[PDB]
RNA sequence: CUGGGGCGGUCGCCUCCUAAAAGGUAACGGAGGCGCCCAAAGGUUCCCUCAGAAUGGUUGGAAAUCAUUCGCAGAGUGUAAAGGCACAAGGGAGCUUGACUGCGAGACCUACAAGUCGAGCAGGGACGAAAGUCGGGCUUAGUGAUCCGGUGGUUCCGCAUG
RNA sequence: UAGGCCCAGGCGACUGUUUAGCAAAAACACAGGUCUCUGCGAAGCCGUAAGGCGAAGUAUAGGGGCUGACGCCUGCCCGGU
RNA sequence: AUCCUUGGGAGUCAGACUGCGAGUGAUAAGAUCCGUAGUCGAAAGGGAAACAGCCCAGACCGCCAGCUAAGGUCCCAAAGU
RNA sequence: GUGGGUAGGGGUGAAAUGCCAAUCGAACCUGGAGAUAGCUGGUUCUCUCCGAAAUAGCUUUAGGGCUAGCCUCAAGGUAAGA
RNA sequence: AGCAGAAGAUGCGGAGCCGCAGCGAAAGCGAGUCUGAAUAGGGCGCAUGAGUACGUGGUCGUAGACCCGAAACCAGGUGAU
RNA sequence: AUAGGAUAUGAGAAGGCAGACCCGGGGAACUGAAACAUCUAAGUACCCGGAGGAAGAGAAAGCAAAUGCGAUUCCCUGAGU
């Protein structure tokens, strides 16, 4: 179930990322923070 | 005359990476050259030596290498400066 | 050739690409400019000749 | 008869200032999942062609 | 590939042994495995230490649990061998997302293509009082060139000019 | 100069034909048996087509396939193709 | 007295045998496949009777010069019954 | 016997891969054609200076090749080399 | 190249080429330029300055490319005396 | 009325060959790509129709982006870009 999917930008609608995850055991529209270089601080990432 | 019978089930080997002093007790040594390729920590790291990822053995500030040995029968790389 | 080996031209790849047009403004380095002793009016026509 | 610019090659390098070509690296868009960034860092930059293979190619791309 | 070939079997990756006390080092030699898994089985703060054995007990049983000594490790360390580990890298909590952008002096290995380690700098963090650690899992497997199409972004080019 | 016979077997009905230049045979042919297609500007043919075979033929005739006189027969499965 | 870089220029990417250490093999093979060392290959001369790999030793060329190594010193055949 | 047709990825065959001018799993001639050959044979006068390897990574690859490996020529560096 | 020139040098022709400076894919910038948020780092280059034209030889690219040799392929003709 | 038939007139044209060069219609393969089928080889050879000493093309629906050039052809650059 494991499926490497990008977790984009909502300060900026960016992908910029690459994260493996499972969709059984995280189904969610899941959501880390990290740092988008356009956007220069941390920055809300959804998955997409 | 002949009959065909196989098989072997035993071939294959990995690439042969490499392990060994890379350096010698008493080299001027760069900043970040690679003393002692390790699998674990067969030799521990001491004065201006760090730990990689793969804990190998790597020397921060130049100088001289000198092998030590814990006590009792524990080795120890430090590297000391001219 | 490689043998056989897919060969070193074929394993890196492309960096494309060439301008539809690109200009050369060139060339005059400037201690070329010391040829005026004492001189001026520094033009391509007088620096063509 | 003039001796073809094998055209191929030349697609894929940059003749420096003698030179010592230049050339960005393999493994470099395909597949990024298992590539981790500090090995992609490293290969998002450009290289030079190793000595070795500058002797047969030397022969190839000499009208540049 | 081959002890002629065919049939059988193998083609690549990690570990051990053969390997001759650096490091490599062959055969259709001797063993295993690998095309993953963990949103935490990651990072950090702070705790704690095993397995088995005996003694006695609740249906309790050769053994689930519970108490007292033993127990340097005969336990675990995702998965399998070698090394390593209790000051923990082993178990348990809390707060978290560094499973990080731009790098990278310098090294290791080597035909090349590759691959590996990185001190240190800046950007912003996380945990921590600080000291400080953090560029994924104790390490070593779990992955494949180029071409070709697609998706997001492009103070790039655009065939007289827009 | 003009046949050696006579029993008993396997194959093939037979006379014939073939590997010119190794193999005449138990091979092939063969009449007979069938299954099938074709209504005639035809079925199949050779043709890029025109033309022609089939044929100054007409389903008791042509083309294709299978098997091979004669006698007794030709059992079962339409799942697959 | 070699090494390092740099460039021009090629050959070989099937090796054998002997000893020492190994595997396969039956602790078989002038067997196969590795390390190490030699020689051959690319090395003539003397030994080992003849002998590519053992033992000794390196052929610029002439001498009707001397001294030695491996091996020898009754005849073959040089040198001690 | 005469006279005469059926022409080569075709003819013809009471079928064997037979026959088609002494040639048949595709007739002979002329050309593309100096087809290609990782394969075999051959590589013509002399002397000197040095002098290899039969190992590896790969490879539709094992009796081919390409980088290394060892050789040679020249120039720098200098005493690194053992 | 061409124009005069015994098909010859030679003359004249600047049309063009190489070099004089690179850096990025590129807009472009320039003893620097890229990557870079970066007057951080690093890659290529500068300080350190030789090219160019002809001639000789080692080579190599394209042609039969070092000689001799396939079996087969293709086009177009002659041959059932 | 036509098809057609008869007649005379045509210094009409069928054939050839300079094995070449030039248009047009057809038009392969072998070789390479280290295999091969896209490609190349190659619109090459070969066949066929045209003629002329030459043929073909040609006076703009052309280049090209300025202060523009003015029919085609050929050569050299442009550029193995």
């Amino acid at each position: 179930m494991r499926v490497n999917i990008t977790l984009a930008c909502t300060e900026c609608g960016e992908r910029n990322y690459i994260s493996k995850k499972n969709k059984r055991n995280n189904p969610d529209r899941v959501e880390f923070k990290k740092y988008c270089p356009r956007d220069k601080k941390s920055t809300l990432h959804r998955e997409t | 005359s002949k009959k065909g019978v196989g098989s072997t089930k035993n071939g294959r080997d990995s690439e042969a990476k490499r392990l060994g002093a890379k350096r010698a007790d008493g080299q001027f040594v760069t900043g970040g050259s690679i003393l002692y390729r390790q699998r674990g920590t067969k030799i521990y790291p001491g004065e201006n030596v760090g730990r990689g990822g793969d804990d190998t053995l790597f020397a921060k500030i130049d100088g001289t290498v000198k092998f030590e040995r814990f006590g009792r029968d524990r080795k120890k790389v430090s590297v000391y400066p001219v | 050739f490689e043998g056989g080996q897919m060969p070193l031209f074929q394993r890196l790849p492309k960096r494309g690409f060439t301008n539809i047009n690109r200009k050369e403004y060139a060339v005059v380095n400037l201690d070329k400019l010391n040829g005026f002793a004492e001189g001026t009016e520094v033009t391509p026509e007088l620096l063509l000749e | 008869p003039k001796m073809k610019t094998h055209r191929g090659s030349a697609k894929r390098f940059k003749k420096t200032g003698s030179g010592k070509l230049k050339r960005s690296h393999a493994y470099t868009s395909h597949l990024f999942a298992n590539k981790s960034q500090k090995q992609k860092r490293k290969l998002r930059k450009s290289a030079v062609v190793s000595a070795g293979d500058f002797k047969r190619i030397k022969q190839m791309l000499a009208n540049i």
